[PDB]
């Protein structure tokens, strides 16, 4: 089926901007959704439809999707943002939904 | 007169023989005029048919089949118009009126059946039936339908009573003296046109009569051949529209009356509607709807498809249905108002094995193109491949949104490969939100001013992750220059939410044809409307100020009072059944002819009407 | 506290794995949401198992087609998951989340339960 590629680990300085990528064969034609999963908890939808933000998520979370790489951009990273991030897409014709490998974001 | 419709079951029996007799008794009890057909079938012996002696007129055919009763007293039946035929050209079919006992219909005393307008008759397999062989049918049936008669009389083993000796040539319907065949056509002289009263030209019947006549005038017919107005047989009911010289226009005739079967009535009877051709009908049929005018119901043709509400996804048979698929799309034919939701999901084009449903054919999506109303929401996350827009929803104008998706949205168009929305006719979204996201090839979406379509305070819109406006503007995918700043549904001027100036039909245009253009127009409510085809186009001026010929600036041909008409009224029916004739003077103005000029005139006085 | 998982936490190999997801606070017989099963092995990433609509229509993962059967019963207001011929690789925390149709993302996630297979 469809394949999503994420970097296993990304580090970011406190207060700076982190950018987690999501690779896919022409992923710009699809809608990407990002989840944040803290250790021991269930994933939480932080961004859906490439860039939109659900109610309850701070404005620091922004998204972008073009070409073959979608990008989850955290504006001002805090200490509590250390979690696993998974990008998710739903195939229109196949009706399947695929998750990424995950990305362990660590704050310096 | 007491009128009943009739039946059309042909040879179908309604339940038991008693149930069939009850339905037949309910229909023709006290009935004098049958608008439809007279079908007397499956009437068994010893059943009282005395209510059939009051039937006098039947418009369609008369069917008497599979009856074992010995006497069917159709005594006062006078005319069978034959407006409908039983098999092919039969206005009277008496077929197989017997049983295993071979004792069926014996006495058929139609002593007053004196004419059948259209159609032939057929008698077949009627044993023990008497006297009918002696009937001279040439006097009652039309001369053109005599070529298709089918008379089969094989009754030589039944006890029959002889005709009365006073019957002409021994022709009788029954045994009684009253049952002699009343010849009133073939015995007429060559000078009598139609029928007569005896054998002399001094007692002919008027050609408008049908069965017979008591005198020579028109008000003496027994029944009328075509129409009956009050007490007079007329070829046509009084015209409803007459040209009165006072108003110079066709007005409603107070003496004009409608058409109800073979009668002319001032008003249609109770629970009856008038059509556009001036007739009383039980109910406005297909391709027509009902509307009230002057407190009287009238039929009007449907604006496009007629109103046909249909249950949507989540209502009735379509509850628990995941999406509009190839199984339920048959129920959506000719539907124009959906009473529920509409799900357009990819499971339709793909199909699943749990519901035993085949893939939905993309060509069948044009079925709901006639849909104009949705009481619930519209969920579209799938669409056929080669379609650049929502072609099947170009005639949708209202989404009520009583039920909402995710407790929020009433219009959901997500994850499609379309270019434009194509919702050209969408004019109102009463309640619910709108979400249009994930269509990476869709433009024009951010242009629509959604507060114009809303009707509930607090409605929001979420239109993101489509095709970027920088990419749409570079490729020309922007609103037309004629669209208003309120957005558009596509590139063409047909897709504007509103026009920045005026509109001609459903297309936005720069200006109306006031001083230029082949069809000259005028402006009202920022829309261009054609002038009357008789307003001559002016060069230094506008052509018209309104719609009708009263608002022309200059007539193009002839002038009839304040109206511009192609020709002066020459031969138009007027009051007192007197034709109205006019002529055109030097200035192309219509003026009345001389009262004695009955066939028109070319000038004033008796000079224009030479001998 | 809306989506609650239930099922035996211990499963022997080559047998069917049974789990149930109970919905509260609303109604599972809704036309606005799918219902999906998501699993992730300890220390790995998420893996979508399948989706179920309250009518009965199912969507499965290509890597788990022949062994996964997802059902739903409206009276008990729940949807279950069955995985036959379980192996050692199926040791994971099984989540059941809500999947609306307007976004096709997982809105509300259940806290999930851990089922471990062993000898
Ligand atoms: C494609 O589009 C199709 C048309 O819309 C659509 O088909 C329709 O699908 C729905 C959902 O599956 C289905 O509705 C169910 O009907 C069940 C019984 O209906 C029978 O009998 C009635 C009697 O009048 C008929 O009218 C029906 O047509 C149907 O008979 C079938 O009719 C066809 C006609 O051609 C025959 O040829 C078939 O032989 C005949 N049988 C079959 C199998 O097709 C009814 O019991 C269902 O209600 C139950 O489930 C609901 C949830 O779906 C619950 O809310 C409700 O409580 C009912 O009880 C529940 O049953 C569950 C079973 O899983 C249990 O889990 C619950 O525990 C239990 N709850 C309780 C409290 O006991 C339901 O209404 C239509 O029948 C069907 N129509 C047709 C013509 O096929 C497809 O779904 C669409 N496909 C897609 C992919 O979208
Ligand atoms: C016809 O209708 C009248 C009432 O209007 C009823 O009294 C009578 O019994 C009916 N006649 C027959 C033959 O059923
Ligand atoms: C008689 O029947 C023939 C059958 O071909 C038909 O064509 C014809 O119109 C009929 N004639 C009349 C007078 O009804
Ligand atoms: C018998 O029929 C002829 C026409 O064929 C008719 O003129 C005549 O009146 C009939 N005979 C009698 C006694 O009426
Ligand atoms: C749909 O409407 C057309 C036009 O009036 C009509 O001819 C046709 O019979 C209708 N079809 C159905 C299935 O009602
Ligand atoms: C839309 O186009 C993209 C790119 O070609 C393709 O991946 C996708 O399958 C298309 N959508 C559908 C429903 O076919
Ligand atoms: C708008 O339409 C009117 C009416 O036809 C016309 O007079 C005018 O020239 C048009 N254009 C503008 C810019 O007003
Ligand atoms: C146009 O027509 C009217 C008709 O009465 C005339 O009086 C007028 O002078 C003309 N011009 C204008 C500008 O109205
Ligand atoms: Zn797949
Ligand atoms: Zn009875
Ligand atoms: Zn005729
Ligand atoms: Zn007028
Ligand atoms: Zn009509
Ligand atoms: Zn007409
Ligand atoms: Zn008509
Ligand atoms: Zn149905
Ligand atoms: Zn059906
Ligand atoms: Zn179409
Ligand atoms: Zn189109
Ligand atoms: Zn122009
Ligand atoms: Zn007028
Ligand atoms: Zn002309
Ligand atoms: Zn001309
Ligand atoms: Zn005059
Ligand atoms: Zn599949
Ligand atoms: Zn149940
Ligand atoms: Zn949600
Ligand atoms: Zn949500």
């Amino acid at each position: 089926s469809y394949v999503l590629t994420q970097p296993p680990s990304v580090s970011v300085a406190p207060g700076k901007t982190a950018r987690i990528t999501c690779g896919g064969n022409n992923i710009g034609s699809k809608s990407v959704h990002w989840y944040q999963q803290k250790p021991g908890q269930a994933p939480v939808l932080v961004i859906y439809y490439d860039s939109d933000r659900p109610s309850g998520i701070p404005e620091r979370f922004s998204g972008s999707n073009s070409g073959n790489t979608a990008t989850l951009t955290i504006s001002r990273v805090e200490a509590g943002d250390e979690a696993d991030y998974y990008c998710q897409v739903w195939d229109s014709s196949s009706d399947h939904v695929v998750f990424g490998g995950g990305t362990k974001l660590t704050v310096l | 007169k007491k009128v009943c419709q009739g039946t059309s079951n042909k040879l179908t029996q309604l339940g038991t023989f008693e149930d069939h007799f009850l339905s037949l008794q309910r229909m023709f009890n006290n009935c004098e005029v049958v608008l439809g057909n007279l079908e007397i079938t499956y009437v068994q012996r010893n059943y009282d048919l005395s209510f059939l002696k009051t039937i006098q007129e039947v418009a369609g055919y008369v069917l008497i089949a599979l009856n074992t009763v010995e006497r069917i007293p159709l005594e006062n039946l006078q005319i069978i118009r034959g407006n409908m035929y039983y098999e092919n050209s039969y206005a009277l079919a008496v077929l197989s009126n017997y049983d295993a006992n071979k004792t069926g219909l014996k006495e058929l005393p139609m002593r007053n059946l004196q004419e059948i307008l259209h159609g032939a008759v057929r008698f077949s397999n009627n044993p023990a039936l008497c006297n009918v062989e002696s009937i001279q049918w040439r006097d009652i049936v039309s001369s053109d339908f005599l070529s298709n008669m089918s008379m089969d009389f094989q009754n030589h083993l039944g006890s029959c009573q002889k005709c009365d000796p006073s019957c002409p040539n021994g022709s009788c319907w029954g045994a009684g003296e009253e049952n002699c065949q009343k010849l009133t056509k073939i015995i007429c002289a060559q000078q009598c046109s139609g029928r007569c009263r005896g054998k002399s030209p001094s007692d002919c019947c008027h050609n408008q009569c049908a069965a017979g006549c008591t005198g020579p005038r028109e008000s003496d017919c027994l029944v009328c051949r075509k129409f009956r107005d009050e007490a007079t047989c007329k070829d046509t009911c009084p015209p409803l529209m007459l040209y009165n010289p006072t108003t110079y226009q066709m007005d409603v005739n107070p003496e004009g009356k409608y058409s109800f079967g073979a009668t002319c009535v001032k008003k249609c009877p109770r629970n009856y509607v008038v059509t556009d051709h001036g007739s009383c009908v039980r109910a406005c049929g297909a391709d027509s709807y009902e509307m009230e005018e002057d407190g009287v119901r009238k039929c009007k043709k449907c604006e496009g498809p007629c109103r046909k509400v249909c249950n949507g996804i989540g209502i009735g048979e379509f509850k628990d249905s995941l999406s509009i698929n190839a199984t339920n799309i048959k129920h959506f034919k000719n539907c124009t108002s959906i009473s529920g939701d509409l799900h357009i999901l990819p499971v339709a084009f793909r199909g699943d094995s749990f519901t035993h449903t085949p893939p939905l054919d993309p060509q069948e999506l044009d079925i709901l193109k006639t849909v104009k109303e949705i009481t619930g929401f519209l969920l579209i996350q799938a669409w056929p491949e080669n379609r650049t827009d929502l072609h099947a929803f170009e005639n949708l104008e209202i989404i009520r949104g009583r039920t909402k998706q995710h407790g929020q949205f009433s219009l959901a168009v997500v994850s499609l490969n379309i270019t434009s929305l194509g919702l050209r006719s969408l004019k109102e979204i009463s309640d619910g939100d709108v979400i249009i996201s994930g269509n990476k090839n869709l433009c024009y979406a951010n242009t629509i001013n959604w507060k114009k379509l809303f009707g509930t305070s607090g409605q929001k819109t979420k239109i993101i992750s489509n095709r970027g406006e920088n990419s749409c503007k570079a490729t020309g995918q922007v609103c037309h220059a004629l669209c208003s700043p309120e957005g558009c549904w596509g590139p063409e001027p047909r897709d504007c939410v509103s026009c920045r100036n005026v509109s001609r039909g459903r297309e936005c245009v720069d200006k109306c044809n006031l001083l230029e253009g082949e069809p000259r127009e005028f402006v009202e409510n920022s829309e261009c409307i054609q002038c009357h085809p008789e307003c001559l186009p002016q060069a230094m001026n506008i052509t018209c100020t309104g719609r009708g010929p009263d608002n022309c600036i200059q007539c193009a041909h002839y002038i009839d009072g304040p109206h511009c008409v192609k020709t002066c009224p020459a031969g138009v029916m007027g009051e007192n059944n007197t034709l109205v004739w006019k002529y055109a003077d030097a200035g192309h103005v219509c003026h009345l002819c001389h009262p004695n000029c009955t066939y028109g005139c070319t000038g004033p006085g008796l000079e224009g009407c030479p001998t | 506290v809306q989506l609650q998982e239930s099922g035996p936490g211990l499963v022997k190999p080559s047998e069917t794995l049974s789990l149930t997801c109970t919905v509260s606070g609303g109604s599972i017989s809704s036309s606005s949401y799918y219902w999906g099963w998501i699993r992730q092995p300890p220390g790995k990433g998420l893996e979508w198992i399948g989706s179920i609509y309250y009518s009965g229509s199912t969507y499965y993962n290509p890597s788990l087609k022949s062994r996964v059967t997802i059902s739903v019963d409206t009276s008990k207001n729940q949807f279950s998951l069955k995985l036959s011929s379980v192996t050692a690789a199926d040791t994971a925390v099984y989540y059941c989340a809500r999947l609306p149709m307007v976004t096709m993302s997982f809105d509300y996630w259940g806290q999930g339960t851990l089922v471990t297979v062993s000898s």
